[PDB]
RNA sequence: CUUACCUGGCCUUGACAUACUAGAAACUUUUCAGAGAUGGAUUGGUGCCUUCGGGAACCUAGAUACAGGUGCUGCAUGGCUGUCGUCAGCUCGUGUCGUGAGAUGUUGGGUUAAGUCCCGCAACGAGCGCAACCCUUUUCCUUACUUGCCAGCAUUUCGGAUGGGAACUUUAAGGAUACUGCCAGUGACAAACUGGAGGAAGGCGGGGACGACGUCAAGUCAUCAUGGCCCUUACGGCCAGGGCUACACACGUGCUACAAUGGUCGGUACAAAGGGUUGCUACACAGCGAUGUGAUGCUAAUCUCAAAAAGCCGAUCGUAGUCCGGAUUGGAGUCUGCAACUCGACUCCAUGAAGUCGGAAUCGCUAGUAAUCGCGGAUCAGAAUGCCGCGGUGAAUACGUUCCCG
């Protein structure tokens, strides 16, 4: 059978949205499209800055974009020149002034997205998939996650028949709604096609409901 | 003097019960004008009929929501509750009759892939 | 049917051809693609070649035709039985 | 159902004569939820029989149902107490439907009166069932 | 969708924008009672004489990320394929899975 | 005869409640009198989205979005009340409309 | 239009990107030919920064690397989805047993919706699945008192209409409550199951989301992305007409009926959820009518779509292919659209087909369910008998597991 998206099913329960603004029924479509183009532009521009989360807000006739990165210095720039340029481009994409805030990630090994990129880059660089999966699964557990799962699908090693291999340590209770689960997907484009990577990380359970997160 | 609230299938009834002679007004109408189904009138009359207190009280009732049966049931529940408020010693006999309970049955929602809540499209193997 | 308050519809490029033909006395057929134009009294006595999708079919307009659309006299499907 | 004794439903006594027999007969008459029409038909029939002969409506109906009730049905098998009542209630309305009086209530009253004497279509149907029961 | 279809839709939208004002004026003239019948007839002819791509009826809603011409959902301006993916990642504010 | 009407709209009732409570606290501290917040009926918009790309018409996701509304009235306002309300910061996700 | 197909007319570094070279602000007003695509004429203007030497945008002309492809491969793939099936399974550590691969645990008696739980037992214990944590409904409490409410007062054009009240309904956030908690049987003194009091509710209360390990090289290169193979004056791109709506036939899924538990006419009650500013429209007048014109209130618990319909009372029809049924056809109209011939919906007059309850066979449903009645929305200029939702009225029957299917 097919499985529901781990974050979507938790969106209202123990997880927050990545977009937080109000809009009348007429401006909703335009705001959504401009936000999506902003996300595409940031994803392209900041490939090498170890950026996972992008949070967009529109307080009042203005935009605030918060970028979660493991390498804040690369995005910020030596003299802070890069942030001003990023603000100018984001304002050009938007129709209102935009300001950027940076959130440093203290533990890159507990973020599903960064782990996914780490595996995908190696797979493109022709590292054995089992070796990469075991290395990631061990690093996360040593970092302190209660559980992690990795899955890789496609023509592994350039074989004619594609297959799927998965590896897990710890516990990953997907069915428990209040469980805190990080999930991500990434594509690795190789000479023989595309290999898909999926990563689950279980970090513990949230007690108190969505209220404790102060929604 | 005493008050009661009755509910049945999306119908809510406000009942005010006072010591009187037997007048009964619903929504500024009279019982036979408001209900044309005699069974509804008898359902409404059941509570005081049981206690033989028809001529010992007056009733001023407003009702809203639901249909004929729902509104009749809501009025009966409200009159029962007003009688309980007036006197507690009545509650045993009223519970034995069954007027204390609030009927919780409601329409079931239609479900994706189905014609109704449970009814399913006709099936054919070939 | 089109509302009477708006009046009959005729393509202007076909109306100009019709007016020129009636002003002259040229019996040469008028080639058109306007199957949607209304046949007016001024069209009577004229031949209009109406497209059917692959060919233009000639139609000689009589009085009984007035009020019809031009495409009504140019069938678009071929069929001779099963 | 292979694992449960599903309990029998309990239908409220009728709001006029407080009789479950009349309630069940009313439900048998009712089609597609038109309880008001079924109630009118049955209550009019009962009033008509009462006017024609002055007897308690409930007693006459119970007595007639007792006459109309089958004994056994076909290896022959004895039917349980509820099934006989269901069959009699069904056949009474079935015969009333094919009767040819003006309105449904009036023809139901006529059928009940005829069955009480024994010269009725329902009683004849019961006699035919009894005749066929002798096959085994 | 083929890039030609997207370009066709863009061209039609620009054409409608280029003629909105003239179209509105012409239809107002047509609907104007106080004007003479001749002026209204000229207005009708001028209205029919515009390029066809001036008519809004020829615009078709497309996804906005893929150009799909089916399943539009005016509220979001995306088609179902992209809407499902974008909602399930938490990128569309206020939208959650519905149970009642 | 001056009475300030505040209307709040949001897609998150927790955020709307926080904003409304902040408004009431600010008004009470400045010294005016307030009525509310009064909860208005919520709007619920629902959507059905096919989950398969091609042909599975029974495989759908059901989504909803909820618009929550709150109403507050400030009567007998002091001079500092208007300035304090204006200086109050704006929080993303909540729309605030002030009518005088 | 969409549109990928057919006929004919047309362009070629291209409708779309980047790189190089040169000239022009971009733009903008009126014509002519043409079915249009196109082509050729033709008015108005000289913009924003400059260390003003040149630059930004946006156009025109040349050039080649290139663009472009809903063309093939779902059997080369990612992502997504159906199915068994919400079926109850899937496994590890440590121990023991075997030369071994491995085995036990997970098997046996009951019980449960359940590998659910208890019994026994070289097994002792734990993870993913089950269940629970999330949404909604039934009872009650706190906060809130407008645009929603009206029990007591008054004023009333008898309309909560007004002054007023914060009681009640309701709106919507937060809380409480059910736990086999108490009683009698019952079983192994267990688990569990029966029957009682209280309680709005009693033994996972009722529904929704949530899909384990895996199966069918099952579906999708026509949402999208992607390896490889193909076309490049055409398998790319632009346009007007036609087709996707054909019609000796055969199937699946639906609607409407065959009538009296009904049809028609007159009078008169009771909802819930949704939609509305290029929109919904009170009210007046015109029209038999679909609608038209004027005008009013609404960005909405404020105005509005809006008439709920089955129901109740009264009259008539008296079992007839009918005062049942409403197909088809002839006339005459309204609206949306540049445009209703091919090929829209709706209105009025006339017409009045099959159909008398449907063969062998076969489908859904265990309760607020089936059946029956109306109401709303996404798509959308216009175009639902489909789909997704909402409420009104409201049944029958389950002895039981032999037989059929999984
Ligand atoms: C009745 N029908 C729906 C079948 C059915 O019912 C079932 C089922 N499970 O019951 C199904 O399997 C199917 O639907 C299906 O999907 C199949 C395929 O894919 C497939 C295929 O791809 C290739 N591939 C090639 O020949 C490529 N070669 C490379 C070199 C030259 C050619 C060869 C081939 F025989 C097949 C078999 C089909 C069968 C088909
Ligand atoms: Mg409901
Ligand atoms: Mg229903
Ligand atoms: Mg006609
Ligand atoms: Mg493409
Ligand atoms: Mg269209
Ligand atoms: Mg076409
Ligand atoms: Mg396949
Ligand atoms: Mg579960
Ligand atoms: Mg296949
Ligand atoms: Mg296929
Ligand atoms: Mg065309
Ligand atoms: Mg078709
Ligand atoms: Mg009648
Ligand atoms: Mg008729
Ligand atoms: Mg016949
Ligand atoms: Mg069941
Ligand atoms: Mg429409």
């Amino acid at each position: 059978g097919q499985k529901v998206h781990p974050i979507g099913i938790r969106l209202g329960v123990v997880k927050r949205h990545n977009a937080n603004w109000y809009a009348n029924p007429k401006q909703y479509a335009e705001y959504l499209l401009k936000d999506l183009q902003v996300r595409e532009f940031l994803t392209k521009k900041l490939k090498n800055a170890m950026v996972s989360n992008i949070l967009i807000e529109r307080p009042s006739g203005a935009a605030k974009v918060t970028i979660s990165t493991a390498r804040p210095g690369i995005v910020i720039g030596k003299k802070g020149e890069d942030i001003e340029k990023l603000q100018r481009e984001l304002t050009n994409i938007m129709g209102v002034p935009a300001q950027v805030s940076i959130n440093e990630i203290d533990r890159p090994d507990l973020d599903a997205r960064l782990v996914a990129e780490a595996i995908a880059s190696q797979l493109e660089k022709r590292v054995m998939f089992r070796r990469a999966m075991k290395r990631a699964v061990q690093n996360t557990m040593r970092a302190g996650a209660k559980g992690i799962k990795v899955e890789v699908s496609g023509r592994l090693g350039g074989a004619e028949i594609a297959r799927t291999e998965w590896y897990r340590e710890g516990r990953v209770p997907l069915h428990t709604l209040r469980a805190d689960i990080d999930y991500a997907t990434m594509r690795a484009e190789t000479t023989y096609g595309t290999i898909g990577v999926k990563v689950w990380i279980f970090r513990g359970e949230i007690l108190g409901g969505m209220k404790q997160v102060m929604n | 003097t005493n008050y009661g609230t009755g509910r049945r299938k999306t119908a809510t009834a406000r009942v005010f019960l006072s010591a009187g002679t037997g007048k009964l007004v619903i929504n500024n109408r009279t019982l036979e004008q408001y209900f044309g189904r005699e069974t509804a009138r008898m359902v409404v009359r059941q509570p005081l009929e049981l206690l033989e207190a028809t001529e010992k009280y007056d009733l001023y009732i407003t009702v809203k929501g639901g249909g004929i049966g729902g509104q009749a049931g809501a009025i009966r529940h409200g009159i029962t509750r007003a009688l309980i408020a007036a006197d507690e010693t009545l509650k045993p006999v009223l519970r034995q009759a069954g007027f204390v309970t609030r009927d919780a049955r409601e329409v079931e929602r239609k479900k994706l892939g189905l014609r109704k809540a449970r009814k399913r499209p006709q099936f054919s193997k070939r | 049917p089109r509302s009477l308050k708006k009046g009959p519809f005729v393509d202007a490029h076909l109306f100009a051809k019709v007016e020129a033909a009636v002003a002259s006395n040229s019996r040469k057929p008028i080639k058109t693609w306007s199957r949607r134009s209304m046949i007016l009294p001024d069209f009577v006595g004229l031949t209009i070649s109406v497209h059917n999708g692959r060919n233009h079919v000639p139609v000689i307009v009589t009085e009984h035709m007035v009020g019809h659309k031009l495409g009504e006299f140019a069938p678009t499907r071929t069929y001779r039985g099963h | 159902p292979r694992r449960r004794v599903v309990a029998a439903r309990e239908i409220l006594p009728d709001p006029k004569f407080s009789s479950q027999t009349i309630a069940k007969f009313m439900n048998h008459v009712m089609q597609d939820g038109k309880k008001s029409i079924a109630e009118s038909i049955v209550y009019g029939a009962l009033e008509r029989v009462q006017e024609k002969n002055k007897v308690d409506p409930v007693e006459f109906f119970e007595t007639t149902l007792e006459k109309v009730r089958p004994m056994v049905e076909v290896v022959p098998m004895e039917v349980r107490p509820s099934r006989r009542t269901a069959l009699a209630m069904r056949w009474l309305v079935d015969a009333a439907a094919k009767r040819s009086e003006k309105t449904m209530a009036l023809r139901l009253a006529g059928e009940l009166l005829d069955a009480a004497e024994g010269k009725g279509a329902a009683i004849k149907k019961r006699e035919d069932v009894h005749r066929m029961a002798e096959a085994n | 969708a083929k890039k030609g279809m997207i370009n066709r839709e863009l061209k039609r939208e620009k054409t409608v924008a280029k003629y909105a004002a003239k179209r509105a004026e012409l239809k107002a003239t047509i609907a104007n009672v106080n004007a003479s019948d001749e002026e209204r007839f000229e207005a009708m002819l001028k209205l029919q004489a515009l390029p066809r791509n001036a008519s809004p009826v020829r615009l078709r809603n497309r996804c906005g990320l893929t150009g799909r011409p089916h399943g539009y959902f005016r509220k979001f301006g995306l088609s179902r394929n992209k809407l499902r993916d974008t909602v399930m990642q938490g990128d569309v504010p206020g939208v959650v899975k519905a149970s009642w | 005869n001056q009475r300030i009407r505040i209307r709040l709209k949001s897609f998150d009732h927790r955020l709307i409640d926080q904003s409304a409570q902040e408004i009431v606290e600010t008004a009470k501290r400045t010294g005016a009198q307030v009525c509310g917040p009064i909860p208005m009926p919520t709007r619920i918009e629902r959507f059905n989205v096919l989950t398969s790309p091609h042909v599975n018409k029974d495989a759908r996701d059901q989504y909803e979005i909820r618009t929550y509304k709150r109403l507050i009235d400030i009567v007998q306002p002091t001079d500092k009340t208007v300035d304090a309300l204006m200086k109050l910061d704006l929080a993303a996700g909540v729309d605030v409309q002030i009518a005088l």
